[PDB]
Parts: C-alpha cells; sequence; structure tokens
RNA sequence: ACCUCGGAGCAGAACCCAACCUCCGAGCAGUACAUGCUAAGACUUCACCAGUCAAAGCGAACCUCAAUUGAUCCAAUAACUUGACCAACGGAACAAGUUACCCUAGGGUAUCUACUUUAUUCCUCCCUGUACGAAAGGACAAGAGAAAUAAGGCCUACUUCACAAAGCGCCUUCUAAAUGAUAUCAUCUCAACUUAAUACCCACACCCAAGAACAGGGUU
RNA sequence: UCUCUUACUUUUAACCAGUGAAAUUGACCUGCCCGUGAGGCGGGCAUAACACAGCAAGACGAGACCCUAUGGAGCU
RNA sequence: GCCUGGUGAUAGCUGGUUGUCCAAGAUAGAAUCUUAGUUCAACUUUAAAUUUGCCCACAGAACCAAAUCCCCUUGUAAAUUUAACUGUUAGUCCAAAGAGGAACAGCUCUUUGGACACUAGGAAAAAACCUUGUAGAGAGAGUAAAAAAUUUAACACCCAUAGUAGGCCUAAAAGCAGCCACCAAUUAAGAAAGCGUUCAAGCUCAACACCUCCCAAACAUAUA
RNA sequence: GAAAUUGGGCGCAAUAGAUAUAGUACCGCAAGGGAAAGAUGAAAAAUACCAAGCAUAAUAUAGCAAGGACUAACCCCUAUACCUUCUGAUGAAUUAACUAGAAAUAACUUUGCAAGGAGAGCCAAAGCUAAGACCCCCGAAACCAGACGA
C-alpha cells in the first residue's frame, strides 16, 4: 500500500498544464495538408542523394611509397 | 530559484545565456582581450546553425505557399480558358 | 490476478495518482449560504360565530381532570345551555384582536376551555367547583366588560 | 492490450477562452514551433522512442525548431506528453546574413537577432 | 487420456498466436476418362521438405468435397507404374517386464554468536450455618489450621552416612462514585470539576566451612 | 529401571611439567529486536579491551525420496 | 575379484577455461526416441554492393472494442541485396486483453507494450514500480521522481373517551387467532402500528390542548 | 576406399626433460603399482634485500573492513564478499610452481603473374599462386582380451 502526497499531486498537475498548452499550440497549423504537399521534396531528395552518394563512394585508401620507405628510419643513427 | 528567472525572461539556470557565462573570464593585464573560450565558440556555432535552420524552414514555408498559389491561379486559368470555342 | 477480482485490486501507482488528482472538488461560495437571510378558517368562522353568540363568557384551566370527570363536568354543564370549548390559543390570540378585545389579550394562554353562555348558571357552576379544591375561575368578559373572579362572585351571586 | 492511441480532433480545437489564456491568434498563426524533450523515452513504447529520434529530441532540455505543418504536427501529437511546445516568436525579423552569428534564443520563446551582453 | 490432418471459439477488424483449453470432424466417396502436354507470373502454415493458384501456348471439346494423408532407401515390374494403422503419422529395416541389490552422471575432540545466581493452590474450621433471601437456601473478607507444590536455605534430630555431602528430614516464603452541562428534567463525563519498593550488597608461605585455574576468607 | 535421586572409589577432569595430532577453515574489525528478502541490508536499541571453565539455542556442518540420460548392469 | 592392455574408452551431464582497452549486441518459431540436446529460421555481428527504409493521408480491406494492414506527403537516416560465420531462447515481473485454476498462489498458458538480465536518483530495505539513460575531471548551477490522509450514531414533553366486548367463524378470542367493512361522536384518539393476556383488564404509537520486544524522534500557529 | 598409370636443434634444464640418483625405497600374497631429492669456491691440505608463516610489536565502542576524507589511526558519512549455476546454492586456509582452442575447403586481406597461373599432376568464362587469419581441459558406471590370485 502506497499513498499519494501533495508533492505527487502538484507534480502531476504541472505536467498536465504543460500538456494542455501543448494541445493549444497544436490546434492552429500554418498550412493545410494540401498546401504543404511537395513543399520540401527537393531538399529531401538531395539529402538522400547525399546519403546514397556517401554509401556508394567507399573504397580502400591510397598506398604511398613514402610510408613504406619511411619505415627504414627505425635504424636511423648518428655519425 | 529559477522559476523567478523565467518570469524575468532570464535563463532558468544562471549558467545559461547572459552575462555570467558569455563574457570572457579574463584578459591580459595590458588590456589585450583573451582568445575566446572553447565553450563560447561551441555555443556560438550551435546558435548559428539554429538560426540557419530557422531561416531555412521559414523560407521553405513561404515558397511552399507561393507555389500553391500558382497552382490555384493556374487551375482557375485552366478553368476559364476551357469554357470557350 | 484477473481484471475482475473479489477484493478491490491494488491500482498501479500512476493510476492511483490520476484518481487522486481528478477527485471531485465542490464549489465554495465566498459566504456560507446558511449565514445569510381550511381547518384554520373553520376555527375562524366557528369561534368567530361564538364571539357574536355569547353575551357572557368565562374560562378555566380545564386540564386538571379525568375523562369520566370531564364527562361529569360536561353533563352538569349540559344541564345548562352553557358550552365548553377546547380550542388552540394559537389561533385565539389573533381572534381577540379581531374581536377588539384589548383587555382580553392577556387572558388566553396555556390549557383553557371556553364556557360561552347567555344565561348565568355560573354561580351553580362555582357550586360544582367548590367541591373540588383546584381548577380556579379565570376571568371572563360579559358584553365588552371584564369579569374578575370577584366580579364572578358579584354577578354570579 | 496496450496499443497505440488515436486522439480525437475535438482535443485539438481551441476555444476563445484558450485564446484568452495563452497568447494565440487563430487568424495568422505561428510558423515555427520550439519543441523540447522534458520527459524520458524510457518506459515509453518503441514508437514514441522513434518519433523522438525523428524530431531530433534525443537530448532533453534542448530546443528544436519545427514547422507548424500537419505532418510535423502529427508526429508531435504522438509524443505530446514527452515534449513542450511553444511558438517561435520573432520580435525583430528573421536573421539576415549580417545578424546570423549574433543571435540568441531567449527563454520567453523569442529569438533575438542582436545579442549584446550589456545592460539596457 | 493422447501423439497426424482439417473447421469454429480463444484470437471481435491484415497475417500470426498457446494449453492434459472449449466444441465439431478426417484417414473417403462420387463423376469423368484431354484427371493431355507445356508455360509467364504468384501464394505458402512462420525454416526446410512438402503444399497450393495460374494467364498465354500446342492439342482437343464446343472435376465436387475441407480434411480425405506418408519422405528416403529398398523391393516388385520389360516398361508405365505399384508398395506401410512406417497412426509414435519428418517415418531406426527388425528389440518386452523388472531391480527394497540396482550402479554411475546430474537435477530438485565446540571455532564464532548467545547464555551460565532477575510465592501459589487445595482441604478443614471460624466469622456463621449470620449477612442476603421470604422458605428452600446460604456469603464474604479477615482469621486460625493441616497439606501439597514451587522458591530459598539448613543438618539438631531421623535416614543414606559419619571431621562432611545429602533427602525421604527440617526451616522460611511479604476503574467506581457523587455532582452535573451540551439538551436548564435526567445523564458514570472520548463535558468540565471533586473523590478513591522495601530488603541484599557497599573498606611469601600455610590453613580454609573459599575454590577447576585465578580469585576470596583466616594466620594474634 | 522408576518415584527421585544420593554418597563414595577409580578413570576422566582441571592445574603444573615433557611430548605433541586431526576433521575444519573465502575474508572477518564475527551483537540484540522488528522488518525485508539475516552477525552483515533498512529502522530502532546496545556497545572499553582481554583470557580461563562450562552450556549447546543458533551459525558452520551422511542416510533417504523423486525425476532425467536416445548412461550402464543384473534378473525373468 | 584384482591387475595390465584396448584407453586420452565414452559422457547431449557436472566442474573449469589464464594480458589490456574500445566498439556492436537479448526473447518469433518449425521439426526431432524431442523438450538437460541439435538442425533450420528469427534475432545478432563484420565486410561489400546498391537504393530506399522508417514515420505515414485521402482512398481501400465480409458476409455470417482498443486497434491493425495499406499508404503519398512530411520528419528523418536508414534499409535491402551480396559474402562469411558464431552465439541466444521454459525468460522473469508489471500494465492491458484473455484461457485453466478457487475471479488462490512468488500457480499454469497465450497476446500487446514496458522494464530487468546495461546507469544513476527515488519508493525503508528493494532484478521487474516511478524518474533517468552514452559514459572523463570540478570543493559550480538548474531540475526530475520523491514525505499518506482520516475519528464516527442523544432526542420530540404530553396524551388517549365514546357507537363497542365491530359483525362472522370461534368455548370467547373484543384493534390486537383469521375473513371483510373499515363509517362514525364531540374539537379530537386508527374498528388500530408495536407489548400484553385462553379471553379479558392493563402498557406504548399516530391524533387532540403548550409549541522473542512497541517500533524513527517528534510536532496542530512565521507568508511556497 | 583402390588400381592401371606417374616417378644437428627459434628442444627441456631438477614440479621441466626419461619413471629414473632407481624400476631402487615403499606398497601388494601375487600379476603389478611405483617415489622423492642436488646446487660453496681456483683451492676446504683456505670453514645481504624477496612468498606464505612468524618475531621485533596483543588488544579499545561500530559492524565485507574499505572509500570520501581529515589537524588527527579510530570516531562522521557512503558502501548486501568473489567465482559459477539458475529469469534474478557451488567452490576456494594461504603461498609458490604447474594447469585448458590443435584443422586453412570456401569467403576476406595482402603480394606476384595475369587469359592465364603453378618448380609436371591442378584449377581457369579474371583467374591462379603464395601468405596471414577458425575450431579446449578434467571427471563415470562400464565392455572386451590376456595374466595374477583359495
Ligand atoms: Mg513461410
Ligand atoms: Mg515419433
Ligand atoms: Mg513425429
Ligand atoms: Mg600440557
Ligand atoms: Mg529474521
Ligand atoms: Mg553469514
Ligand atoms: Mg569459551
Ligand atoms: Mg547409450
Ligand atoms: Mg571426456
Ligand atoms: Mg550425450
Ligand atoms: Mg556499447
Ligand atoms: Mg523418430
Ligand atoms: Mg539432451
Ligand atoms: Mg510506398
Ligand atoms: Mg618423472
Ligand atoms: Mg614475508
Ligand atoms: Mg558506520
Ligand atoms: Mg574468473
Ligand atoms: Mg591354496
Amino acid at each position: 500500500p502506497r499513498f499519494v502526497s501533495l508533492r505527487a499531486k502538484q507534480n502531476m498537475i504541472r505536467r498536465l498544464e504543460i500538456e494542455a498548452e501543448n494541445h493549444y499550440w497544436l490546434s492552429m497549423p500554418y498550412m493545410t495538408r494540401e498546401q504543404e504537399r511537395g513543399h520540401a521534396a527537393v531538399r529531401r531528395r538531395e539529402a538522400f542523394e547525399a546519403i546514397k552518394a556517401a554509401a556508394t563512394s567507399k573504397f580502400p585508401p591510397h598506398r604511398f611509397i613514402a610510408d613504406q620507405l619511411d619505415h627504414l628510419n627505425v635504424t636511423k643513427k648518428w655519425s | 530559484g529559477g522559476q523567478w528567472r523565467l518570469q524575468q525572461g532570464l535563463a532558468a539556470n544562471p549558467s545559461g545565456y547572459g552575462p555570467l557565462t558569455e563574457l570572457p573570464d579574463w584578459s591580459y593585464a595590458d588590456g589585450r582581450p583573451a582568445p575566446p573560450m572553447k565553450g563560447q565558440l561551441r555555443r556560438k556555432a550551435e546558435r548559428e546553425t539554429f538560426a540557419r535552420r530557422v531561416v531555412l524552414l521559414s523560407q521553405e514555408m513561404d515558397a511552399g505557399l507561393q507555389a500553391w498559389q500558382l497552382r490555384q491561379q493556374k487551375l482557375q486559368e485552366e478553368q476559364r480558358k476551357q469554357e470557350n470555342a | 490476478s484477473k481484471a475482475v477480482t473479489r477484493h478491490r485490486r491494488v491500482m498501479h501507482f500512476q493510476r492511483q495518482k490520476l484518481m487522486a488528482v481528478t477527485e471531485y472538488i465542490p464549489p465554495k461560495p465566498a459566504i456560507h449560504p446558511s449565514c445569510l437571510p381550511g381547518l384554520i378558517r373553520l376555527l375562524r368562522r366557528e369561534i368567530a360565530a361564538v364571539f357574536q353568540d355569547n353575551r357572557m363568557i368565562a374560562v378555566c384551566q380545564n386540564v386538571a381532570l379525568s375523562a369520566e370527570d370531564k364527562l361529569l363536568m360536561r353533563h352538569q354543564l349540559r344541564k345548562h345551555k352553557i358550552l365548553m370549548k377546547v380550542f388552540p390559543n394559537q389561533v385565539l390570540k389573533p381572534f381577540l384582536e379581531d374581536s377588539k378585545y384589548q383587555n382580553l389579550l392577556p387572558l388566553f394562554v396555556g390549557h383553557n376551555m371556553l364556557l360561552v353562555s347567555e344565561e348565568p348558571k355560573v354561580k351553580e357552576m362555582v357550586r360544582i367547583l367548590r367541591t373540588v379544591p383546584f381548577l380556579p375561575l379565570l376571568g371572563g368578559c360579559i358584553d365588552d366588560t371584564i369579569l374578575s373572579r370577584q366580579g364572578f362572585i358579584n354577578y354570579s351571586k | 492490450k496496450f496499443t497505440r492511441s488515436r486522439i480525437p480532433e475535438k482535443v485539438f480545437q481551441a476555444s476563445p477562452e484558450d485564446h484568452e489564456k495563452y497568447g494565440g491568434d487563430p487568424q495568422n498563426p505561428h510558423k515555427l514551433h520550439i519543441v523540447t524533450r522534458i520527459k524520458s523515452t524510457r518506459r515509453r513504447p518503441y514508437w514514441e522512442k522513434d518519433i523522438i529520434k525523428m524530431l531530433g529530441l534525443e537530448k532533453a532540455h534542448t530546443p528544436q525548431v519545427h514547422k507548424n505543418i500537419p505532418s510535423v504536427n502529427a508526429k508531435l501529437k504522438v509524443v505530446k506528453h514527452l515534449i513542450r511546445i511553444k511558438p517561435l516568436k520573432l520580435p525583430q525579423g528573421l536573421p539576415a546574413e549580417e545578424n546570423m552569428s549574433n543571435t540568441c534564443l531567449k527563454s520567453t520563446g523569442e529569438l533575438v537577432v542582436q545579442w549584446h551582453l550589456k545592460p539596457v
């Protein structure tokens, strides 16, 4: 058995108030659904062509002579 | 006590925006200003991308309504120019 | 445990918090409201007819008797054309002011019975009342003149 | 069974009392929302976890701008118990390329495009 | 009792969903002999295996039912084909009972703490055969007794015994009235007012009624 | 044997001297009550440290009983 | 029997598997001499290729509730395919819809979703409830969840004659053993609502006249 | 599962390596089982510091024995031992030493050469050759053969 304090009721209530104002601001969209249609299709398509393009541009890196020869320096000495 | 600070338009946490966290902490004793704080550079980058997003979304909304008005005007022109001959 | 049980099932704690937050709150006014602000005409016609009937009236405290004793008093006054009337003084207090009886307003309270008359056998009624050591004669009023009990001795004699 | 909850449309129809309560106009409404996650997606169904990831609200107490269009409003209606929504109001204009760096979104909900750190 | 297959509910509205859960069924029959041959595209019992549907085409005419079933190998057959209540129904080519004699692998000499000297009852008798009752009846209380048990001691006798320890022996055991408001009577008052632990203990060596050791008592 | 046990002797014991095992052992600086799911966790309470002798309430410690193995063995 | 060998017998069973650091990672099932196990799938992992995936709006999905399927926009960033393999599965509890049971079980069996086998804070302790997640240092700050509230039961003071001991049945049963009417007198008391008597007589009610040892300590007063 | 046919040490170094200092001591009636261990120096005709366990040096209210700390060891505050088996009892006195992942079909990565590769055999519709990279320890009752035993 667990009982409900005043803290719990006041907390619950302030969450209910935030919720009610969320209900208010979702009650008046700037556009209708007919107006919004395809208003951002270009930017979505370009974004996915970027995802697609980074996916299909995956390949091993370049190998260099300077790195392989630069391993010879492990026996660089003084004279 | 941060609900008061929300009443006054301040950040709810005094470590938010405003003069305590955004002025530089130190200067040179000559009066040369310090190089900027790392967190302030980061934060200005966040605010700038936020502002760019506000501008970008606003412009897509406006272009959206303008394109819709062209589709409605051209539908009505296709109504009136097909009631003839 | 099933959804229907025999005992009242323990709620989930947010269920219980919902139930407590959404309790009924009654309205409270600013000021408490409690701290703010046929037989009757049968008696009026009947006893008002008795007002115009009688020339002489008397009255007593006729509560101090038994049933058969009030039957004896009823028969011994039935021997006369006097009448006895048990009726509420509740209506008789507006009766007196209707009949212009200002000296009779301080007369009719508590247990009383009318002895309305036109012929005085009230001396012989006193002769019946002298054998019983109680039940006094309350003052009457013959023809808008008041009778004290001394006046009942004088007029009755 | 616990399922996904439809919410009727009468819930999202303002009354003039509510226009007196909050600061809204039914004619000429606002363009941009500010959405902030103020509740956890833990102990919430997986669909709400997903919608929080789509809207870009993985970190709590961090504001995000959205469009006030019915698609975004549909996603917001799914997770309206986890978030907070306020209109993005703009006292001065939207920021030009001159004022692009020197902005600050204040607590009130307004986005000021000149953010000095001097007192008035 | 069951083991495979199908229908319905569970599982209300795409699909899926268990139970030694609730109810029905199946292990065929009938007709046709183009129930010929081919072939796009699909579905699919949550895998696989199996299952299903199928346009166009060539060739001809001018299937019902829900389930109505069985892999591989092997046989039989010139060939086409055929072969299990393999029902434990994904089927080992052919193998029962029992073991309290069962067996194996598995599953369900005190170290520490604590501790080691915190008066009841029965019967008798009296008061009294009074109170009370009205006769029958018949008190309490307090007192004397005798017992018994428990508790604490002790050895004068008795008994086991004998510089002593014992018991079968003895000793001791200390809520109810008036008054009275709310509610002028009354009223017991979750009304107020008034009235009805002492005792106990406390500063070398040798012998001891003290003692496991240590301690203690005595040593004039 | 028991009501109902008592005394004594020996042994054992305990102390002193010599000699000197074993089962056991996660670490321990090893309390009580209630509660939880109990030396150790929660709430209370308690609480200088240290041997020696006892006690056996608790801590810590085989024989059964059931099931399983596409595990054995025996008997008919 | 015991010894040596086969023999490192075999064990779907028990027990055990040794440096560092980072990363990704948990719950459909089908067959099986099978339910202490395996195989396939599902889920998981890496690498690779590509192109859509997820969220979804109208329209749409059958006769005899919550929802789902489908799905452009939009918000996002993933998905499918190819290659290669391991491992995991009686999950538990809570919320909801149910089945079996006793509308018992920390009981058994499904479904949807959470959480736990991953962190921290709270709820007394506390796998599964609430808050909360992505990792470091700080003797900074704002918050989230988060403290059980109750205390009861007075009641109307009176006032009662008469047709009548209402008829019938009943020894008589009278307002009160039963049937039927239930009128009436004074100002007004029912041919009677409870005690009560074989029956009576007596008592009230309506109505008349006044109206094993409890278990934080505690505390009702200072501005949220 | 054929055939024709073809043609000294990137060892061990006294718990290791042999069981081996020895098949001795010991155990068994017997067949048979079967150990352990040594360390000077050129000359013996030259006699340090380090495991556990203790001792130097017993102990002081309180509690997985620490951590945050702190002027201060304790006192204050926080803190349900580790392994393993389960969705969430087992084993361990302590120290030292010993004691448990063995396979390159296919795929991948890196070279060589490339319509060919390979030091015959084999593969090849970009292949082939070479390398790298993957697969544990202990434990029955038993069964069989041959001995040794009354
Ligand atoms: Mg399928
Ligand atoms: Mg079978
Ligand atoms: Mg089968
Ligand atoms: Mg000794
Ligand atoms: Mg306990
Ligand atoms: Mg313990
Ligand atoms: Mg002891
Ligand atoms: Mg076998
Ligand atoms: Mg083995
Ligand atoms: Mg096995
Ligand atoms: Mg990770
Ligand atoms: Mg089988
Ligand atoms: Mg198995
Ligand atoms: Mg689509
Ligand atoms: Mg050896
Ligand atoms: Mg040492
Ligand atoms: Mg402590
Ligand atoms: Mg380990
Ligand atoms: Mg012999």
